[PDB]
């Protein structure tokens, strides 16, 4: 017994829009972070919450970026997204 | 002799001086902060004037019109960037074709 | 009251035999209005975080340093340190 | 070199989110440029906030006035 | 063949051999032109976007102002103006570049052209010049010059009120007949804000071979004409029982 | 050699600083 | 004997030049007198017997048309991305979906 | 009906200062419903500005503010 494609892509839609939770993992993303900080000031040190910030902000922008991205994709009579459709959704936002 | 004569400007030390405590900004305002917004002011329009100079002797013109002033803001990086959500009047826009278009 | 001869006096030191129209002269006036309001409205937040009661130089530099963009901001900051030094010396 | 630790499968669960079915392969490594853009104008504000307050710790305030800044408005963290 | 000369010579009508019975033109004349047009007010200039070398002829030489210009696609001829100064190729009409053409007898239908060596497609070839009349003389000069019992009718409307003349003064643009199988054609091109008609080839014409365009068909009066060439398809006469102008 | 339109410049006189 | 017309422009070449001609110029587009007569209909609907400046109707009509053409100029980018040349309504939609309206 | 008055050449025209070649039908009614709705809403601002002044003329400059209200900053009439 398989599931056929689709059913555990909508399966997952579900949840994850069902769930609160936060997706990306904590010391990858503060890794990432404190390697970015450095090259605007010297000894930068953080508190928990300014990265409990950041994650939450940046998953809040990557939710309502590939929203945007899903409605050029349907728009361009597909249902993969590509790149095209981020850098579309990127130039109408005015970015 | 007056501030803008001590500091070197062009832009008057003592209006900014009296727009800073005239308009409900801090119960204080500081000291060489007019001497340096005025030299920030300065900086920028004499940067806007001679980038619209630029865009006006390209043309054979004498006089700076506001398309001269659209040019030169939009053909910029940084004062696009700076003047994005801003219309100017009289200025239109920039002439462009998408190559999808010619034959 | 406005800016007008002193946009005068910056255009005739960059371009000498040049000249400019009203209404490019009231859009420069606007210009300069808009951004005196807001260095100053950033420069009137930046002391109420800190519980201070001023304006400051370090605090229209730090309004300069985040509201100008990366080339522009480290000349209008060259600029306006060279005129504070130049006031007191 | 931590902008491969943004996996592929925390993407897709990001655009599992997002209401996406079926995803290219060419996606990830858009996405992360553009996550290490909005990264290096947050923090850079952040920073700009910190070295004018005289402090050497990044606070979360710091964090919430530099998207307060950018129009984001994050509520949850005072 | 052609043999252009001043002298007025003992040639009769047919101007076959001798072309120095009527007289020839330049670029065209007018008569009632006013200063009312789009000439220098909106059409001051339209330049080209072009950003040449101009420094390397002859060797890895591409010609300056090719079919990648915004003016030649746009069926517009550059000024005096133009980056590329004295070395674009637009201006044809201004430096008067032809083709090579002659003038004898190919059928009984009339006098023509035939085609000197190869020529390529796209291709300019003559101008039609004339002479520019107006809304009142034209409908009193055809009256006028039917009774005078002529075979040729050297009119072309240039738009809904101008229409030239080429029969008092005409170029070697004249003597081209008509074909149901069109080798060259007509187009409309903007010069120095006027509107001119030109000449243009669309194939591979080889070296002795006919060069004749399309006629948008008309008739005036009662009678018909019928055309003799009979390529495939030739229908001849009009399109019926027609009217239009 | 060539000019363009006066009246374009005359819709937007220059600033009087009197 | 008949009066020949030349030739008949192909599709798209008057419109390119209508392209060029008017983003060379910088005019205002929309005729005046109909604009004020919009204004002050939909301007009836807020306060009765009102009365307006000339710069007040200026300002309002360079604004409507910065606006229209800057929205003109993202659903051409849709367009474009749908793989057409013909402008739709959806792409109208789509970019106001898009930017925020 | 005067958004009658915006006639067809004119969103014709507004569409050829945009880059746009060719054009539908529908898109001169979209197009009047799209003005409408924006003008109501500056309009809207602008009495609510004019009303608050105590006047009965209505300036540029509540125009002005209305236009920074919605943050469409126009320099100019000033």
């Amino acid at each position: 017994h398989r599931y056929r494609p689709g059913t555990v892509a909508l399966r997952e839609i579900r949840r994850y829009q069902k769930s609160t939770e936060l997706l990306i993992r904590k010391l990858p993303f503060q890794r990432l972070v404190r390697e970015i900080a450095q090259d605007f000031k010297t000894d930068l040190r953080f508190q928990s919450s300014a990265v409990m910030a950041l994650q939450e902000a940046s998953e809040a922008y990557l939710v309502g970026l590939f929203e945007d991205t899903n409605l050029a994709a349907i728009h361009a009579k597909r249902v993969t997204i590509m790149p095209k459709d981020i850098q579309l959704a990127r130039r109408i936002r005015g970015e | 002799k007056t501030r803008s004569s001590r500091a070197g400007l062009q832009f008057p030390v003592g209006r900014v001086h009296r727009l800073l405590r005239k308009g409900n900004y801090s119960e204080r305002v500081g000291a060489g902060a007019p001497v340096y917004l005025a030299a920030v002011l300065e900086y920028l329009t004499a940067e806007i004037l001679e980038l619209a100079g630029n865009a006006a002797r390209d043309n054979k013109k004498t006089r700076i019109i506001p398309r001269h002033l659209q040019l030169a803001i939009r053909n910029d990086e940084e004062l696009n960037k700076l003047l994005g959500r801003v219309t100017i009047a009289q200025g239109g826009v920039l002439p462009n074709i998408q190559a999808v278009l010619l034959p | 009251e406005s800016y007008s001869v002193y946009v005068y006096k910056v255009l005739k030191q960059v371009h000498p035999d040049t000249g400019i129209s009203s209404k490019a002269m009231g859009i420069m006036n606007s210009f300069v209005n808009d951004i005196f309001e807001r260095i100053a409205g950033e420069a009137s937040r930046l002391a109420h975080y800190n519980k201070r009661s001023t304006i400051t130089s370090r605090e229209i530099q730090t309004a300069v340093r985040l509201l100008l963009p990366g080339e522009l901001a480290k000349h209008a900051v060259s600029e306006g340190t060279k005129a504070v030094t130049k006031y007191t010396s | 070199d931590n902008i491969q630790g943004i996996t592929k499968p925390a993407i897709r669960r990001l655009a599992r989110r997002g209401g996406v079915k079926r995803i290219s392969g060419l996606i990830y490594e858009e996405t992360r440029g553009v996550l290490k853009v909005f990264l290096e104008n947050v923090i850079r504000d952040a920073v700009t906030y910190t070295e004018h307050a005289k402090r050497k710790t990044v606070t979360a305030m710091d964090v919430v006035y530099a998207l307060k800044r950018q129009g984001r408005t994050l509520y949850g963290f005072g | 063949d052609d043999f252009r000369d001043p002298q007025r010579w003992k040639e009769c009508a047919k101007q076959g051999k001798m072309p120095c019975y009527f007289d020839l033109i330049e670029e065209n004349v007018y008569l009632t032109e006013r200063k009312k047009n789009k000439s220098h007010r909106d059409i001051k200039r339209m330049q080209c976007e072009c950003t040449p070398l101009s420094k390397d002829e002859r060797a890895q030489g591409e010609i300056a102002c090719g079919e990648d210009c915004l003016n030649r696609l746009l069926m517009i001829e550059c000024s005096s103006r133009c980056p590329n100064g004295d070395y674009c190729s637009n201006r044809r009409f201004q430096r008067k570049q032809h083709a090579d053409v002659e003038v004898i007898l190919t059928e009984k239908k009339g006098w023509g052209l035939r085609a000197a060596k190869d020529l390529p497609s796209n291709t300019f070839v003559l101008e039609y010049c004339g002479e520019v009349l107006d809304h009142k003389e034209f409908k009193a000069r055809v009256k006028e010059y039917a009774r005078n019992k002529n075979i040729h009718y050297y009119f072309m409307a240039l738009k809904n009120d101008e229409i030239i003349d080429a029969t008092q003064k005409g170029n070697c643009s004249r003597f081209m007949n008509h074909s149901c199988e069109p080798n060259c054609e007509t187009q409309k091109w903007t010069v120095n804000g006027q509107l001119r008609v030109g000449f243009f080839t669309t194939k591979l014409v080889p070296s002795g071979s006919e060069l004749t365009f399309d006629y948008q068909f008309q008739r005036y009066g009662k009678e018909a004409q019928k055309c003799f060439c009979g390529s495939a398809n030739c229908r001849g006469y009009l399109g019926g029982e027609n009217r239009v102008s | 050699a060539e000019e363009g339109d006066s009246e374009s410049e005359i819709e937007d006189e220059t600033f009087n600083p009197s």
